[PDB]
RNA sequence: UUAAUUGGAUUCAACGCCGGGAACCUCACCGGGGGCGACGGCAGGAUGAAGGCCAGGCUGAAGGUCUUGCCGGACGCGCCGAGAGGAGGUGCAUGGCCGCCGUCAGCUCGUACCGUGAGGCGUCCACUUAAGUGUGGUAACGAGCGAGACCCGCGCCCCCAGUUGCCAGUCCCUCCCGCUCGGGAGGGAGGCACUCUGGGGGGACUGCCGGCGAUAAGCCGGAGGAAGGGGCGGGCGACGGUAGGUCAGUAUGCCCCGAAACCCCCGGGCUACACGCGCGCUACAAUGGGCGGGACAAUGGGUGCCGACCCCGAAAGGGGGAGGUAAUCCCCUAAACCCGCCCUCAGUUCGGAUCGCGGGCUGCAACUCGCCCGCGUGAAGCUGGAAUCCCUAGUACCCGCGCGUCAUCAUCGCGC
RNA sequence: GUCGGGCUCAUAACCCGAA
């Protein structure tokens, strides 16, 4: 019936962003879109460096494009490859960043400041960062970074914040790192203005 | 408990000053006045809103 | 001589949006259309325990999926069919068309 | 031929016959509407697929 | 106890928990049998390496090995590195997730001020609140996260919409009754009234009245009202701690195995049984048991499927098969309850454990170790010591039903 | 005195049943 055919779609989706996630790790990956077109299936795939997608003058959407007909369900492919909309308000980017950073070997603290700093001036009314693991020994430790306005708990908190991790594989294990951002267009139910 | 809520409050006491004449002791009334004046968008915070004006109506007309 | 169109959805507002569209095409020519009748939303409810192992006190999420649809009904004129055929809707919307 | 001795026989019922898409589990597989996951992957994946948790 | 009866969890917060209802699989345990080393290089190899077979032995069964002699053409585990893979160790090396403290009212910050300093102040006092919720006073004045606001559903009213849902009034046709003045039942035309489905909107604000408190914050009692004082039921769990649980869901460091601790196949085991314990089911009967007759649901689910309807059989079941990718067809004419008759306080016409014989279904396989039906058989139990659990309204008690798991199998979980 | 169960985070004391 009409439930089967609503589920198939949102799995295979499910399957390819996965995909795409860790297979585009060094491309700043994004998200993705999928349209269907009478001649077949447009595929929008977002980065920072595009480039790389592309890989040197194809031979590597070529690649994509196979292994998108082949291993996933996907009717005649065609790959366009755009630019992220706005960079630093997307958590999950932004936890990428910071955990290549970590696995290069800045150290935490200045890595999350740093972070926290472009983000705060690129517009955002507050940022959240967590880093959890064996930092400076054996015994784990967690370490929470934060600045501006926040909301955790009720519905504003679940439609509004963007939430993002991330794990970082240093030489003694991995260390995760967590990103909450509110974006500048967010309005609180307790925010009311007298209209002049 | 029935306490009232701080942002409830501070909104209505400013919308009672700057327009002194167009409160009244009517709870209907005051209802569409705070639907006319602001950007409130749930029916709930309107109903609270608009009962304190009421009650700061009858409370400096009586004059304390 | 008349067609049956089915529509379904995850968003009511899209649902709407494809609805009252149709509808101002049926307005823009001469042709009776049955308004766009609710047929009963389709609820997809699963319970999962939360916790990856067995210890602790036994706790369930309930994660749920809505599934809105509606129904047509217009009679087939070309003149009228045409403009309704060539109509988009977005991604997240089924459409069907059929004729009785 | 010696890679016959290395081939798993095709079963069609059991718990045998049904693997997690995601993480290759056995076991608490999610049949529901045609989903095949495991009651661990379904729950971090639920808000991709569409599902809400409204009460 | 055993060849093995694989492993985790032990006060609340382990013990129908690991979605753990394991015949094979699952599987990690036990007995036995086979197979696997990308890439670098050593002996080697067309005068053919590695690999593959008709027949018959060994064998549980096997070109696995062997015998009998055929095949094919280029890499090379007889060797050293090296690697794949690992439900092998470590949750006291980690990430993520989850339980508890606790949906408790807490945890902090900028500047000022106090103390040599650790620190203090705000965050204290009175009253108030479900609440660090508020109102006043104050070396504090202000602010953030949590609370609240927020989101989903239930109960009343209006507008829009009329199919696959609804049938009251109206027209025709057919058949019944007390023979038709009157009363019923189907079918068709027709309609969207009513029910229902689902988009939008209204409605409740301590707003009105009288008291207490201060004339503040609020509290107590009345009207009107579908609804009255977070209206009712849910989702959302702050800074942290708990070396709490989980590497046996997935991710991951180190250490190990690496011709076996990796990968497959067959048969066993997780289902053993002097005994201690948790949570339940069925009873100990009349506030009942049996036999015939009569009533009224909701949630959900269906193409690897739900199956009306006809035929066959005493039953379980068997042979055909409309419609259904579903507001259309099906699962689907619940039980507790009501009427009439037998039994009359008894280990019984209470109870139904245990066992014999026979008939079925699923499956590759039913002994170990599955579920159902017919006749027979007829154990303990006659209300429970010291102790101890759940629940404040459509709640508790009592009664059945749907879904998960699932080829077959529900004394369970989640819901009605 | 023996054995078993309660109570306690647990042991002793204490309570109950039995041979
Ligand atoms: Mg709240
Ligand atoms: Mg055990
Ligand atoms: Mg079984
Ligand atoms: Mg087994
Ligand atoms: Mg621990
Ligand atoms: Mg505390
Ligand atoms: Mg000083
Ligand atoms: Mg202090
Ligand atoms: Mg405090
Ligand atoms: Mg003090
Ligand atoms: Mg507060
Ligand atoms: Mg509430
Ligand atoms: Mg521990
Ligand atoms: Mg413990
Ligand atoms: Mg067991
Ligand atoms: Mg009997
Ligand atoms: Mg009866
Ligand atoms: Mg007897
Ligand atoms: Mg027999
Ligand atoms: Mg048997
Ligand atoms: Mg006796
Ligand atoms: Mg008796
Ligand atoms: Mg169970
Ligand atoms: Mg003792
Ligand atoms: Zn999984």
């Amino acid at each position: 019936a009409i439930e089967r055919y609503f589920i198939r779609e949102a799995v295979k989706e499910m399957l390819i962003d996965e995909f795409l996630e860790k297979e585009l790790r060094r491309a700043g990956y994004g998200g993705l879109d999928i349209k269907k077109t009478p001649l077949g299936t447009k595929v929008i795939i977002f980065a920072a460096n595009p480039g790389y997608v592309i890989g040197r003058g194809g031979r590597r959407i070529r690649e994509l494009t196979r292994i998108l007909e082949r291993q996933f369900g996907l009717e005649n492919p065609q790959i366009d490859v755009q630019e992220i909309k706005n960079p630093y308000l997307n958590a999950k980017v932004q936890a990428v960043r910071i955990a290549q950073a970590l696995e290069r070997g800045i150290h935490f603290r200045r890595a999350a400041y740093a972070a926290m700093r472009a983000i705060m001036s690129n517009g955002a009314r507050g940022v959240e960062i967590r880093i959890s693991g064996k930092l400076t020994g054996e015994r784990a430790k967690s370490v929470r970074f934060y600045q501006g306005y926040l909301a955790k708990v009720g519905n504003p908190a679940e439609t509004l914040v963007s939430k993002g991790y991330a794990q970082a594989l240093l030489k003694l294990g991995v260390i995760g790192v967590k990103v909450a951002i509110m974006p500048p267009d967010a309005r609180l139910p307790d925010e009311i203005e007298i209209i002049e | 408990g029935k306490i009232r809520q701080g942002f409830i409050k501070r909104v209505a006491r400013e919308l009672f000053n700057k327009y002194p004449n167009e409160f009244t002791r009517d709870f209907e009334h005051n209802k569409k006045k705070v639907e006319e004046l602001t950007n409130v968008t749930s029916k709930k915070i309107r109903n609270r809103i608009a009962g304190y004006i009421t009650k700061l109506v009858r409370m400096k007309e009586e004059g304390k | 001589q008349k067609a049956r169109i089915k529509l379904a959805s995850t968003n009511v507002r899209s649902l709407e949006e494809v609805a009252n569209q149709i509808k101002q095409i049926a307005e823009r020519t001469g042709v009776r259309m049955s308004g766009p009748i609710p047929l009963p939303t389709k609820r997809i409810r699963i319970v999962t325990r939360k916790s990856p192992d067995g210890e602790g006190s036994a706790t369930f999420d309930r994660w749920e999926l809505r599934i809105h649809k509606r129904l047509i009904d217009i009679e087939a004129d070309e003149r009228a069919m045409r403009q309704i055929m060539r109509i988009r809707v977005p991604e997240d919307v089924t459409i069907e068309i059929e004729l009785i | 031929a010696k890679a016959d001795y290395n081939k798993r026989k095709p079963r069609k019922f059991g718990k045998g016959a049904r693997r997690c898409i995601r993480c290759g589990q056995y076991g608490p597989i999610i049949r529901i509407h045609g989903l095949m996951l495991c009651r661990h992957c379904f729950r971090e994946v639920a808000p991709k697929l569409g599902f809400r948790k409204y009460e």
